[PDB]
């Protein structure tokens, strides 16, 4: 139970400083023609990702969203990381999507 | 509060003041009261301005200045606005129609 | 290279071809447009006039027309870049070059068959002499000649700035060919007067240059003029004036004129909310009425006005404005109608760099060189009006930036950037009206601030330009001293940076001071510029 704390506590720090290291890293590509073009593709693609560090925060935090009921520690981290990278919270691009179109 | 909702909704801040119970509380705003009444006789943590300076403070503020809004990131009060909506056609607490986000951008200024 | 004489190796030459006419937007651009048609149009020179907007649609129109086209006249533009590797001409066309702009390119300048620079000599010209330029112990001196030419030639082009007015070239030629109306030469002094409200040149020689102008103007009063015989209503006079240097002032309230001029605007610190009350107290010293004051300038009572420009002088003296008087020209015809040289230029401007969405910036060209004419008064009117919003949103927008505190001082520059979204961003959006506006801004805060570092710091401004591609257009701007030469660096500047950074920089404006940019790259091109300029 209270073991969620600490451990939101430790992704406090490290998230972070790995939120600023891959975008420092992603952002500075210069064969990056478009950051869009970065991402690779599979038969259920169809989001427009367009900005790597955006869509890391975003699936980190729904696995982290889903995996505790305590949502508290993860929507700070998302108000967090989003203005790391500042980008809006309530914006379309902020919320979580599935990547994969499943057909089954 | 057996009013209707077109005087209702007219009302953009709308408070309820309650008086139950609570020990602590009563002793503190007894201890309020009293040392009010030792205050006044014919002889939160942050301090307040002096009456006289809040009202040209006020007028200043009121006459002189103006503001003027550039941006209020419209998707976070919009989404807000929305589901407000929703939770008040869920309980029937108070209605909420158009009025509130006026009341938003009113609030801010 | 350099044509000598414009009458016999330029108009004599293209006077029995078809020529074509690249003209940039800008008002100097345009007036000297006007002279040279009115010349062409006497001679039956079967001429084709295009407007072109950046070097990329110059481009376009060149690859459109040069099957048909033997002889080309570019109108501001061209002179500062190396127009044989940009256009990629045949061997045989002939580039005739009327451009402000310095410093001109070496090719161009050294170019001797194909490239013709329409550029008086006695310019501020300091051309590098063609052996230092262009072509064991032998190969060791080989690369140090080389060397020293890379530290000459960036010494010559670091500094971008501007020289004698296109529009004051073309009448020159018309004088020369004797064919100089007087709307000729009224369409000069509005290109000077280009120049002087856009601050592309120096106080002295704007003052210059109108010593030049006040000689033909004199000679223009003296045609058919004495002190006893004096022409009809009809024709027109330009007069020379020691006039006032508030903006459009005889067309709307002296109210709404010192509110709006960029120099009363700054130093009385409008934009904040006690700098009223010092405006109030400069309008008690003078002694005006308020209801006068704010009553529109040509129904303002008449005892008021016939000493208003030297009363404004010896109150903005004791003041410490020291120079609210400018030599400039004015220009009546008819009954009514009256303009100083500033207020054609800024109706004329407002027209080119218009806020309507409908037409288009071809289209808005069109309006601004029909407005010149005097058959379109309606259109300088209306441009008049558009120029009064125009000025309006411009204090409104220094007013935003400074009390929000957007500008901030990045070490070596200062830094301002527009929002999308916010008020008047779409009216700023164009280069042209976004320099102005970084300009006025730039006053204003050397007027705010309190700090003496600041006051000499140049400024770098930001503005969203596009969605649809995600760019921003980018400005600099020298510090606004009294000392300043109307020399900057930014156009060199921009470009190590962006090379320096890989950035998706794109140049389009003909000033190399104005770029587009990614918006993603502005980071890493603002930390490349604070680590270049150091």
């Amino acid at each position: 139970t209270f073991s969620q704390d600490y451990v939101a506590n430790e992704l406090t720090q490290s998230f972070f400083t790995i939120t600023q290291k891959i975008q420092k890293k992603v952002t500075g590509s210069r064969n990056s023609t478009e950051l869009s073009e970065m991402f690779p593709v599979l038969p259920g693609s169809h989001l427009l990702l367009n900005n790597p560090a955006l869509e890391f925060i975003k699936y980190v935090c729904k696995v982290l969203s889903l995996d505790t009921n305590i949502t508290n520690q993860v929507n700070k981290l998302n108000r967090d990381l989003l203005r790391l990278v500042d980008v809006g919270e309530f914006s379309e691009e902020a919320q979580f999507r599935d990547p994969c179109r499943s057909y089954v | 509060v057996d009013l209707t909702e077109p005087i209702i909704s007219r009302f953009d801040i709308l408070c309820v003041v309650r008086d139950t119970v609570d020990p602590v509380q009563d002793e503190m705003l007894a201890r309020f009261v009293v040392g009010s009444h030792v205050r006044h006789h014919p002889s939160y943590g942050v301090e307040p301005l002096p009456q006289e300076v809040l009202k040209k403070y006020i007028i200043y503020a009121k006459e002189r200045v103006h503001p003027k809004l550039n941006q209020m990131d419209q998707d976070k009060v919009a989404k807000m606005y929305s589901d407000l909506r929703k939770e008040s056609m869920a309980t029937g607490s108070i209605p909420i129609t158009v009025r509130h986000i006026e009341s938003m951008i009113r609030m801010a200024e | 290279m350099f044509v000598s004489d414009f009458r016999k190796e330029f108009y004599e030459v293209v006077q029995s071809q078809r020529v074509l006419l690249f003209v940039a937007s800008d008002v100097d651009a345009l007036c000297a447009c006007k002279i040279l048609q009115a010349l062409f149009q006497c001679d039956h020179v079967q001429y084709t006039l295009v407007p072109v907007s950046g070097w990329q649609e110059l481009e376009t129109a060149f690859l459109e027309h040069k099957e048909q086209f033997h002889y080309f006249i570019l109108i501001n533009c061209g002179a500062n870049v190396d127009l044989l590797d940009i256009l990629q001409p045949d061997e045989d066309t002939i580039f005739f070059v009327c451009d402000t702009h310095r410093p001109v390119n070496v090719v161009n300048v050294y170019n001797d068959t194909q490239i013709k620079l329409l550029i008086k000599q006695d310019d501020d010209l300091e051309v590098p002499a063609y052996e230092d330029i262009f072509r064991t112990m032998r190969r060791r001196q080989r690369r140090e000649w080389e060397a020293r030419r890379r530290d000459i030639l960036f010494d010559y082009e670091q500094y971008e700035y501007h020289g004698t007015s296109s529009a004051m070239v073309m009448f020159e030629l018309a004088w020369m060919l004797s064919k100089d109306l007087n709307d000729m030469l009224w369409w000069a002094i509005v290109g000077l007067t280009d120049q002087w409200v856009q601050d592309k040149i120096t106080q002295m020689k704007y003052v210059t240059d109108v010593g030049v102008l006040q000689r033909h103007v004199s000679r223009h009063n003296h045609r058919n003029e004495d002190e006893e015989n004096t022409l009809s209503v009809d024709c027109t006079r330009i007069s020379f004036e020691y006039d006032l240097r508030l903006v459009l002032y005889q067309h709307w309230s002296l109210h709404d004129s010192l509110c709006n001029t960029s120099y009363t605007a700054a130093r009385f610190k409008l934009w904040s909310v006690h700098g009223q009350k010092r405006l109030q107290e400069f309008l008690a010293d003078m002694g005006l009425p308020l209801k006068q004051v704010k009553q529109k300038f040509q129904a303002m009572d008449i005892s008021l006005k016939e000493n208003l420009r030297e009363m404004i002088e010896e109150s903005a003296n004791k003041f410490g404005m020291k120079d609210m008087r400018v030599q400039t020209f004015s220009i009546h015809f008819g009954f009514k109608h009256k303009f100083l040289a500033s207020d054609v230029v800024f109706a004329t401007m407002s027209l080119m760099e218009s806020p309507e969405k409908d037409g288009s910036g071809t289209d808005h060209f069109i309006q601004a060189l029909d407005s010149l004419s005097r058959s379109n008064l309606d259109k300088l009117y209306h441009g008049l009006e558009l120029a009064k919003k125009q000025l309006r949103a411009t204090q409104q927008t220094i007013a935003s930036c400074l009390c929000t505190n957007l500008v901030i001082s990045q070490g070596p520059f200062l830094y301002c950037s527009l929002m999308e979204g916010t008020p008047d961003v779409m009216l700023f959006s164009r280069p042209a009206s976004l320099s102005l506006l970084s300009k006025h801004l730039l006053k204003s805060f050397v007027c705010s601030t309190k700090n003496r570092r600041c006051k000499l710091l140049p400024l770098v401004m930001a503005a969203p330009l596009s969605m649809e591609h995600g760019t921003v257009t980018v400005v600099g701007i020298p510090p606004e001293t009294d000392s300043s030469d109307r020399k900057n660096f930014f156009g060199r500047a921009f470009e190590k940076a962006a090379e320096s950074t890989s950035s998706r920089m794109l140049h389009n404006h003909f000033d190399l001071s104005v770029i587009e940019l990614k918006a993603e790259d502005r980071s890493k091109f603002l930390d490349a510029l604070i680590s270049l300029l150091s």
